[PDB]
């Protein structure tokens, strides 16, 4: 079809923006709460065949605090992801000085695939993502509390304050949807913000591990 | 501290679970004191805003100067505290009490 | 304070003085002047005694009175404004208008005058120009009086606008020259619609309104100060006015303006930072959509394409797309889109000398470019993949031909091309590409490479370099080679260099700090901007 | 219609040349890489 | 909760597991909680 599945673009479109404006990067207001008017008119409106395929629709944005690192976001049309797909990609992303990189997958890509993309981590930080698992935003949830990434230096005041080695906190894995969300690797302290029926507001802390 | 209540708590469930019964014990100092609720009270407001602030400050969970135990300490006392502040006003103790 | 009374019959205080002058007894008088000819109303009459009484004067509540039934008719003709027949009242508010311009001298009745003439839509010729001859008049006239009073008046309209045009000048050379070097900030970083929210050319929106001939007249004037001061921000000011009142939604302007599709398609493509295909394709149609016996529309069409965001969105689109061409491994004369690109920005580049030339035809536009510069630059950036995957594989390839800089040195359209691909490789942080083409940097044709903008944008890119930037060969290099070709001999040039000093000044070690503070200090015939970033260079480094 | 001479020139051989070389250096970079 | 004039905020699943495996780890804590509360004060019993 051509209606529905230029929803689900758009979803997937509102989707991945919020996702960047989390992750911190630099986002215009507009582009973050863009109808669905504004996005047929932009892009075309016949996703079938049309004015708005895909290839068209990725996006490159650029971190707020340092302009010189940036995030490719890639939709790839075959439903299955392979070998050659990913390597295009990475050889996209060899004429620029920005390694990160998100691609928007269909179905289950190749286990090669996947292995080279875990293999090609050190120098080229990428992650998938089932379209599915885009059409909504799992923060706005309201079984989610909220969730901020701490730098280094107040992991360390934590440490310091409390007294405790990092592996005493509590853990969370790296496979974590919240944390595929956020774009957090192991060894990295998560704030978890909740509100408290018996204290009024808590905050505790997670490892990725 | 209304918009935090009505923030945390959905539903409008005003049946909370908290340390001290704040009405019994006025009730208990009505009771002790003899107010007699008939005649005007000497209790200047200020006195009491600085009461329940100076208060406040007592109460503590987490103990520390740090940014973070100041945070802490704030958080684990923000329910009391709002309840607190909503009984020990400065109207209700010199309309209600 | 008190002229024109004498024409109605309310005498007024020059021929009471002068009738009190040669009377005896002014009490009798004065009471029959006050009685008679004031409030013939016995209730009044009985109110005076009380008022007396009370101790305050007639005079305070004569006042109070007076200043009510003053509300009392303004309110009341506010409300007639839209009720009752449109045409009979209308007549009825010129009838009082042409009553009360005898009256509108006296300013405690002006208000009155004013408020008539703003509630009356079209205010008869006489009454307006004898408003037009006294400034308060005019000044206290409301929006629509000022309307109706434009239509005709030419000098007038253009001497109104000129201010705002030079608050907008002054505006846009402090944007261009400001120590903010940042890349998230630049002189194109806000988005069109921001711009065109600003309070000038706001305040043109409002001021031109729905008047055809007002709008045009702007443009006109718009276009005649571009082709004499060359200043590009004047075609900038036209198309941020168009676009303006086609978002508040002017039929009789956007009717009116033949390149409203073409307008609008580059203003979506500058807010959106990339010509697509779809709108390139756009463009072209509407370009060759222009009829027979209508080539002057064509005139119009270049002054927007010489639009500076236009400008810039344009040629990174044409970076880019050469880009992906050599991505695609692509002979750049392979690529009709690459040629529709090419002719819009030469046509962007032309539209002053089709202005100024009267020549309404867009100008032809050599070959050679396309055949032998762009595969220089598609050279030298396969020259770049090829030293990467060397680098990959189991020293950097930096000789410039000839033929590249000879193009770049005689060909406009090659000079921006080349300088807007230098932009590009460094904002890639890219040392070695920046300093392969700086030789091509060093002479340019058009001194285009020396305009605020091009030195604004590269400062902006350079701002990443500083790594780079305490080296002192890389300094050394890029300003002999760039910078002081041009600075000691033009003040902007000189000005954006001391702005780049100043703002990596810590990182230049101090012989090459020495060096340029030395070698570039401000001379007494330059402005004195450049003495100020010398001052603010002294305080900070020490 | 601009003219558009079809012959190669000295630009155009260079740029087809370093075409074939980038594309012998790349297969040659992924044959090494895909080991 | 892909589904269009679906509430993707407060439909729930009832089951941990999935809720563990869509949503998180303290979102699948929160369903926890929730769910013993439930199955405690069916009854009309309280539970600290």
């Amino acid at each position: 079809d051509d209606e529905e599945e230029t929803y689900r673009l758009w979803k997937i479109r509102k989707t991945i923006m919020q996702l960047c404006h989390d992750r911190g990067y630099l986002v215009t207001q507009d582009e973050l709460d863009q109808t669905l008017e504004e996005f047929k008119a932009q892009f075309g409106d016949k996703p079938s065949e049309g004015r708005p395929r895909r290839t068209d629709l990725t996006v490159l944005v650029a971190h707020n605090d340092d302009p010189t690192d940036q995030m490719f976001v890639f939709f790839p049309e075959e439903p299955k992801v392979g070998i050659k797909t990913i390597k295009v990609y990475c050889q996209r992303m060899q004429e620029e000085n920005i390694t990160r990189a998100l691609i928007v997958v269909q179905q289950g890509m190749t286990p090669s695939a996947k292995q080279s993309l875990v293999d090609m981590a050190p120098k080229y930080i990428l992650e998938q993502f089932l379209q599915q698992e885009l059409l909504i935003n799992i923060t706005e949830h309201e079984l989610v509390p909220e969730h901020v990434v701490m730098t280094k230096e107040e992991v360390t005041e934590l440490l310091a304050r409390y007294k405790l080695r990092e592996n005493q906190l509590p853990r969370i894995q790296a496979g974590d949807p919240v944390a595929r969300y956020f774009g957090i690797k192991r060894g990295q302290v998560v704030k978890i913000i909740r509100p408290s029926e018996t204290a009024g507001r808590y905050i505790t802390y997670r490892l990725v591990q | 501290d209304r918009e935090v209540l009505r923030v945390i708590f959905p539903t409008g469930d005003s049946k909370v679970v908290l340390p001290c019964n704040l009405l019994r014990m006025i009730w208990n100092a009505q009771k002790i004191f003899h107010i007699n609720p008939r005649l005007p009270s000497d209790l200047h407001p200020i006195k009491v805003v600085e009461g329940v602030k100076e208060l406040s400050k007592k109460l503590v969970i987490v103990n520390g100067d740090d940014p973070l135990s100041r945070q802490a300490q704030e958080n684990a006392t923000l329910l009391f505290n709002i309840h607190l502040r909503s009984t020990l006003c400065s109207r209700r103790m010199a309309e209600e009490f | 304070m008190f002229a024109g009374l004498q024409d109605l019959g309310v005498a007024n205080g020059e021929d009471l003085k002068e009738t009190l002058t040669n009377c005896t007894e002014p009490l009798k008088a004065i009471e029959q002047f006050q009685t008679e000819n004031g409030v013939l109303l016995p209730s009044l009459q009985s109110a005076l005694p009380f008022l007396d009484l009370h101790g305050t004067p007639r005079l305070e509540f004569h006042q109070s009175v007076f200043d009510e039934l003053r509300d009392k008719l303004l309110e009341r003709v506010s409300a007639i404004a839209s009720e009752g027949k449109a045409e009979e009242r209308y007549k009825k508010l010129e009838d009082l208008l042409e009553k009360s311009f005898s009256l509108v001298k006296m300013p405690s009745l002006q208000p009155v005058v004013m408020c008539v003439m703003k509630h009356l839509p079209k205010v008869p010729e006489k009454k307006l120009k004898l408003v037009m001859a006294d400034k308060e008049l005019y000044r206290a006239c409301a929006v629509e009086v000022k309307r109706q009073i434009w239509q005709d008046n030419q000098a007038l309209f253009g001497d109104e606008v000129s201010p705002l045009l030079k608050q907008y000048i002054l505006e846009k050379e402090s944007a261009l020259f400001s120590t903010e070097l940042s890349v998230l900030h630049n002189f194109f970083s806000p988005s069109p619609k921001t711009r065109r929210q600003g309070e000038v050319v706001q305040r043109l929106t409002r001021m031109v309104g729905k008047n055809v001939k007002l709008y045009d007249m702007v443009l006109q004037f718009l276009r005649t100060l571009f082709l004499r001061t060359r200043n590009v921000h004047y075609c900038t000011l036209r198309a941020e006015l168009l676009m303006s009142l086609h978002d508040l939604d002017v039929g009789e302007i956007c009717t009116v303006d033949p390149c409203h599709k073409f307008t609008w398609c580059l203003d979506a493509c500058i807010r959106e930072r990339f010509v697509d295909s779809k709108r390139a394709r756009e463009l072209q149609g509407f370009l060759d959509g222009v009829k027979k016996g209508q080539e002057q529309v064509l005139g119009d069409l270049s002054m927007i394409l010489c639009d500076p965001f236009a400008i810039n969105t344009l040629a990174l689109s044409t970076v880019r797309h050469l880009q992906e061409l050599v991505g695609q491994e692509t002979l750049p004369r392979d690529s009709p889109d690459l040629l529709l690109l090419l002719r819009l920005l030469a046509l962007g580049q032309g539209a002053w000398d089709m202005i100024d030339s009267q020549v309404f035809k867009e100008p032809k536009m050599e070959v050679e470019l396309i055949t032998r510069f762009l595969p220089m630059l598609m050279s030298f950036l396969v020259d770049d993949y090829t030293f990467n995957v060397d680098q990959k594989l189991p020293s950097y390839p930096n000789t410039l031909p000839e033929s590249f800089t000879k193009f770049l040195q005689e060909q406009r359209m090659a000079c921006e091309v080349g300088l807007y691909y230098v932009l590009h490789i460094t904002k890639q942080r890219n040392k070695n590409a920046l300093l392969r083409l700086l030789p091509g940097l060093v002479e340019t044709f058009g001194d285009l490479a020396f305009g605020d903008i091009f030195l604004h944008l590269l400062t902006g890119n350079l701002a990443l370099l500083a790594d780079e930037f305490a080296l002192e060969d890389f300094c050394s290099s890029l300003f002999d080679g760039f910078f002081l070709t041009a600075s000691p001999r033009k003040e902007n040039v000189h000005r954006h260099a001391l702005r780049l000093l100043i703002h990596l000044h810590p990182r230049v070690a101090p012989s090459k700090l020495e060096a340029l503070q030395k070698a570039l200090e401000p001379t007494g015939q330059s402005g004195e901007a450049v003495k100020e970033l010398y001052s603010q260079l002294g305080e900070k480094l020490e | 219609m601009l003219v558009i001479p079809p012959g190669l020139s000295e630009e155009e051989e260079a740029l087809q040349k370093k075409f074939n070389k980038l594309k012998k250096k790349k297969k040659a970079l992924l044959a090494l890489k895909k080991q | 909760l892909s589904e269009k004039d679906v509430d993707p905020v407060r439909t729930t699943s009832n089951d941990i597991v999935e809720i563990f495996t869509v949503l998180g780890i303290e979102a699948v804590r929160k369903a926890l909680e929730r769910e013993l509360y439930h199955v405690i004060s069916f009854d009309g019993s309280y539970v600290n």
